[PDB]
């Protein structure tokens, strides 16, 4: 409880008064003294490690609040108190290897619910840099061989949000030249064959790595008409797209106590057929006793 | 276990095959009834489970609750990474990405 | 009949509702409530069809991290309440239904708002959705799928409209199962295997329809049995 | 999807390497046969661990 | 391990069995009464060896899946030429390693199955399969440990 | 593990020749076209998306199932240095 | 039938004598080899009658622990090997046939000596039961009934003649049932089971033969979920 309320997360209330506003983004409290404060709550923002710091509101439209008293839970604040994670009912003996070591076992439906589900945020960044063979564009063009590659891209360059980036798409594209300062014989040919009227650039586009990369959310630019920023020399302009992910409970993940219990999953079990209590209820984990 | 007598039902013909194997280890009490005999073994703080595969169950009392488990962070490290060709360094000619 | 055939398990039931349900049936022998009580009890907990929400769409939203201005929730706290709902089609052909909902005003916005559709019923009448303050526009559809299992949003990923969002999706109506072998007595020999059924579930389906289905994957796979190789 | 099925047979036979975080003997660089898995981890066997 | 073992309790009566006849007869009846263990300390043989006798190793398991007999219950069982006195699991447990490797004579020759198979027993059951055996057959033996390893455990309890 | 390794380390006089024997026989195997066997007909390597190995899958899991039957020979020089390839290329087609 | 149903399961099977047989099948969804195989299991071991010498009574022999003159075994190491004994009957008007045998002298005593009763076979011939001796004498007889499993001798305490002596009731044919659930593919999806029992059976019925008889008992059990009560 102290520690949601001093590590700052959770946004309290000052003065006692009601609830006037109540948006996801909003909560102007009234104070019983003729003022009306507009608490502002940070959406999705992004942390420094990549977590997210999304808040949300617990106090209904109209409510007289208790002078410090959370309006809106923290990141990871139940209701104040400290949450990270889950309580899951544990069953503790050796499951058919898959709790080996150290390893754990989590039953499936333990995502039916969604219950370990994290929301990280992952920045992709790329310059616009002036080389001496020629500047380098941002365009909505990839030389080479499709379309069906572009439709993400939509808008003239940057990638349109809502897109969900699989890994190996385009996230903006990008044009450099070619050539160290010379053409090519070859090449020269070839491009003649089929159309030598070809835009004798390069595809050094931002795409994402591999890995994972999900829907877009948010595409911040810095072009000509710097505002208050400062760009680097070299750098033309900087284009950022922040791009998001649920990610669920998958193996390979490790999930632990706050007693050393430190264990990676190994097997999500259907929960047609992991340890059930004598009525219908399942167990979620398992742990092995080897290790106590 | 209270609504056990309410709901309609009893100690399964499974809730005792247990129960031998128990007062054989040495957790129950011999002798006092099957009933009871849970209670005790409830309090030591395990309950009898049925392994969700057999519908047979576990011979032998398993201890269960509720843990508090969080998810941990990772790192750059734990992603997967695959490289079967690539750039390749300046000075010293040895891979990188 | 008389005996033995007579004797054949007295199949009772129980229901109030659709909700719930317990299935006695004994006398059974030595064993066979846990041969019966099992199988069961797995082919019930998954694959039976339903149907819950399969891709959701907002009037002014992109992407599912946005936050319409005007409502308490986040559009992620808003897909996450919807996966609650519980629809009960009524005829095969109805594999899909969209059920849309324009609402304004401070208002608390319930599963009753969803504008009707013939051949569904919503059971979930009371589930809440999202809070409305002064001037809120939630406008929104909602698909409802049938199908069967658990299969990730991210598994399927259906576009009505490009600015649609996909939710991940459970198919199981059952929401538990269990049997208990009581050993029931009837004068000779009290080894009476008195198994007893008794299946919850969000309503989509009844108990009884179920243990029906159940019972016969299981007796429409005892089939694969015949042609030896 | 297709293209799946032919990795399924570029590995038939075919090994890889599995070496540990510090090697401590000939024993900590084991081969193994490939199995073709689902998800970002290498499964390994609970018997070589005690190698690694 | 657990498969691999047997009992020990309660012992109110004084018996030491292995010489009088009323040491079978009201010792019997006193096992069908609350004063006669199946693991009972009279050397010999303790009225629950007395109980259960079978006749080929199979037999020995039926009564295991029939409620009748504990894997962990001494028991009187007649292998191979010889009335042998063994859990229900030994037996058993002689039978993996002994379809781990065909060979069902040899797969007796290197195997103590007189004591509860601890992590030093067993590495013998292997360095001597490995020895002895073959290579190849011994990987076999290997996870055929590996599986009933991890088999009897869960439900161990 | 793999079949009959047993008799395999058990035909040479050094676990590294018979490693270096199905190496060397691999090479030949695919360098000389998959046909210099000296068995195939009926029971021989066989993989499983149709019968399909009998063409041209692992190339040492065969300089390994040859070596075990009796058929080939190996020494410290028992074939002359440049010759040999030559009249090897000579038997056998496929390019 | 193409795709999907014709993608049915393949039942392939090798019986090798009337004892070894296995049954493969697949491709199954998610967690069903695991559904099929136990009941099998439960009930080839639990449902499947048979024959089997349960009471056997002693020509001067009043008690279960003594030794006969003559006679090489004991008492508890002849009943034993009649345990072994593995006969067969026609009708259901048979329910308990007592066999009958008397020898004497320089004789090895085999399940061959009795008396060749109508409706009753013993596929067990060439059984050594014992070895007799000068002065020896033996005559017995063995009510051989049809059970289903294995029954204990203090558990029914056959009540023949006054000083007959109990015999374990070993009624399943079948020796051993073992299955595995390796993991096979097919396709886009490869978490499907490949369902594999294996059974072992003295040769009372066949192995292949069990099965049939196993599937049916667990079919017309399913049946007995028809009138709600």
């Amino acid at each position: 409880e102290r520690v949601v309320r001093d590590s700052l997360a959770a946004l309290y209330a000052e003065e006692d008064g009601e609830v006037a506003k109540v948006d996801g983004n909003r909560i102007v409290v009234r104070y019983e003294d003729g003022r009306l404060v507009e608490y502002p709550l940070r959406r999705f923002y992004r942390s420094n490690q990549g977590t997210a710091l999304d808040q949300r509101p617990r106090v209904v439209v109209g409510q007289r609040v208790r002078k410090g008293d959370l309006l809106a839970d923290g990141p990871a604040s139940e209701n104040g108190f400290l949450a990270l994670g889950q309580n899951v009912l544990v069953a503790i003996m050796p499951f058919d290897g898959y709790n080996f070591e150290d390893a754990i076992v989590i039953s499936e439906e333990l995502l039916k619910r969604d219950f370990y589900t994290s929301i990280h945020i992952e920045r992709y960044e790329i310059e616009a840099r002036d080389t001496k063979l020629g500047p380098e564009r941002i365009t909505r063009d990839i030389p080479h061989l499709s379309e069906a590659a572009l439709r993400d891209l939509d808008e003239e360059g940057v990638v349109r949000i809502g897109a969900e980036v699989k890994p190996g798409d385009i996230l903006v594209g990008r044009t450099s030249f070619k050539g160290e300062s010379e053409p090519t014989p070859e090449e020269r040919l070839l491009r003649s064959i089929f159309g030598e009227k070809a835009r004798d650039v390069k595809d050094t586009s931002l795409r994402v790595p591999p890995g994972e990369g999900g829907i877009v959310v948010r595409t911040v630019r810095l072009r000509r008409g710097d505002p208050g920023v400062e760009l680097k020399p070299g750098v033309r302009e900087v284009v950022r797209v922040y791009v998001a992910q649920k990610r669920k409970l998958q193996v390979g993940d490790k999930l632990a106590n706050r007693h050393g219990n430190k264990g990676v999953v190994a097997k999500i079990l259907p929960v047609e057929d992991m340890p059930h209590l004598p009525d219908g209820t399942p167990v979620d984990v398992i742990l092995n006793p080897l290790g106590v | 276990f209270g609504k056990r007598k309410g709901e309609g039902f009893g100690v399964d013909k499974r809730e005792v095959e247990v129960l031998r194997r128990a007062e054989k280890l040495g957790l129950v009490t011999p002798g006092k009834t099957p009933e009871e005999q849970l209670k005790e073994l409830f309090l030591q703080g395990k309950v009898v489970l049925y392994d969700g595969r057999t519908g047979e169950p576990i011979e032998g009392p398993i201890v269960v609750g509720q843990m508090f488990i969080m998810k941990l962070y990772h790192m750059v490290e734990d992603k997967m990474h695959a490289r079967s060709t690539g750039p390749y360094s300046l000075i010293t000619q040895q891979p990188l990405g | 009949m008389l005996d033995s055939k007579l004797k054949a398990p007295v199949f009772t039931v129980r229901t109030q509702g659709r909700e719930y349900g317990e299935f006695v049936l004994e006398p059974l022998e030595r064993g066979f409530g846990v041969t019966l009580g099992n199988p069961l009890r797995r082919i019930l907990l998954s694959s039976i069809p339903g149907t819950a929400v399969t891709s959701v769409y907002i009037e002014d939203v992109l992407h599912e991290f946005s936050t319409i201005p005007g409502v308490k929730e986040d559009v992620v706290e808003i897909i996450l309440n919807l996966k609650e709902l519980v629809v009960r089609f009524l005829n095969p052909s109805l594999q899909t239904v969209t059920l849309l909902l324009k609402a304004e005003g401070p208002k608390e916005v319930k599963a009753r708002d969803f504008l009707p559709v013939a051949d569904v019923e919503i059971m979930n009448p009371d589930l809440h959705i999202a809070t409305l303050e002064e001037g809120g526009r939630l406008n929104m559809e909602v698909r409802v799928d049938r199908g069967v299992g658990y299969v990730p949003a991210e598994k399927h990923g259906i576009k009505d409209r490009i600015n649609a969002i996909p939710v991940d999706a459970v198919f199981s109506p059952v929401r538990r199962v269990a049997f208990q072998v009581e050993d029931t007595r009837l004068g000779q020999r009290t080894d009476l295997d008195k198994l007893t059924l008794r299946i919850w579930t969000d309503g989509s389906v009844t108990p009884l329809e179920a243990l029906n289905q159940a019972v016969e994957i299981l007796r429409e796979h005892l089939t694969y049995f015949s042609n030896p190789q | 999807d297709e293209v799946w099925d032919a990795l399924e047979e570029v590995i038939h036979g075919k090994v890889v390497l599995l070496n540990r975080a510090p090697t401590l003997h000939r024993l900590g660089i084991q081969a193994f046969q490939p199995v073709l898995v689902e998800g970002q981890s290498i499964q390994l066997h609970p018997l070589v661990c005690e190698a690694f | 391990y657990y498969i691999t073992q047997v009992r020990k309790e309660k012992k109110g009566a004084g018996l030491e069995f292995a010489t009088p006849e009323e040491a079978l007869a009201a010792h019997e009846r006193g096992e069908v009464a609350l004063n006669a263990p199946i693991k009972v300390a009279g050397r010999e043989t303790s009225v629950g060896r007395l109980k259960y006798v079978f006749a080929n190793p199979d037999e020995a398991l039926l009564a295991v899946a029939h409620g009748i007999v504990d894997l962990q219950d001494v028991v009187t069982v007649r292998y191979m030429g010889k009335r042998l006195e063994t859990s229900p699991g030994r037996i058993l447990f002689a039978r993996i390693v002994a379809e781990a490797v065909e060979d069902e004579k040899v797969a007796w020759e290197l195997i103590q199955l007189d004591v509860p198979q601890e992590k030093n027993s067993l590495k013998d059951l292997v360095y001597q399969a490995f020895l002895r055996l073959g290579m190849e057959k011994t990987a076999r033996l290997l996870d055929a440990l590996k599986y009933y390893g991890f088999t009897f455990s869960t439900t161990s309890g | 593990a793999e079949p009959g390794i047993d008799k395999l380390f058990g035909m040479v006089d050094s676990k590294y020749r018979l490693t270096v024997v199905v190496a060397k026989r691999a090479q030949q195997l695919l360098r000389h076209g998959f046909k210099n066997t000296v068995l195939e007909p009926e029971e021989r390597p066989k993989m499983q998306t149709l019968e399909g190995l009998f063409d041209d899958p692992n190339a040492e899991t065969w300089a390994m199932k040859e070596l075990l039957t009796g058929r080939l020979v190996f020494g410290e020089n028992l074939v002359p240095e440049d010759r040999l390839q030559k009249e090897m290329e000579r038997i056998y087609p496929g390019e």
